[PDB]
């Protein structure tokens, strides 16, 4: 509960630094699939009945590469905000931080 | 061909995965000689009843 009074106000006197971490995923594992390998394999008497649904092959195909540069295009994005690079001081002398 | 196109701009293109051709063949079968003995069976004198 709050001691609220109608008059009655409550000041700080001192402070403290504090420090938290966040995480938060960037990107997935890029994949790809070889549809005709994975369903008939070595053989010759299949991948003949597999022109018909050749199409729906290069559909997965292309949807998976779609992933694959939208995880690209993430993993830039995120980090290359600024593009000159600047190399880290020498003499610290921050004024007692430790950025070590 | 994987393209269905007879025009390709840049990119990775990531085709088909390659293979190697089996140019040989070869047959396994256990060590046997004598025939089946299909006359005691087909040409039988004698039946059995149903
Ligand atoms: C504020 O907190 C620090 C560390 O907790 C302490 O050294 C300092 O004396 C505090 N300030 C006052 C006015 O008591
Ligand atoms: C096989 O059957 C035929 C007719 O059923 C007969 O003439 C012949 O003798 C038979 N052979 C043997 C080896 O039983």
């Amino acid at each position: 509960s709050v001691a609220y009074s109608n008059n009655s106000i409550a000041i700080p006197t001192n402070f403290t630094i504090s420090v938290t971490t966040e995480i938060l995923p960037v990107s997935m594992t890029k994949t790809s699939v070889d549809c005709t390998m994975y369903i008939c394999g070595d053989s010759t008497e299949c991948s003949n009945l597999l022109l018909q649904y050749g199409s729906f092959c290069t559909q997965l195909n292309r949807a998976l590469t779609g992933i694959a540069v939208e995880q690209d295009k993430n993993t830039q994005e995120v980090f290359a905000q600024v593009k000159q690079i600047y190399k880290t001081p020498q003499i610290k002398d921050f004024g007692g931080f430790n950025f070590s | 061909c994987t393209l269905k196109s007879f025009t390709v701009e840049k990119g990775i293109y990531q085709t088909s995965n390659f293979r190697v051709q089996p140019t040989e063949s070869i047959v396994r079968f256990p060590n046997i000689t004598n025939l089946c003995p299909f006359g005691e069976v087909f040409n039988a004198t004698t039946f059995a009843s149903v």
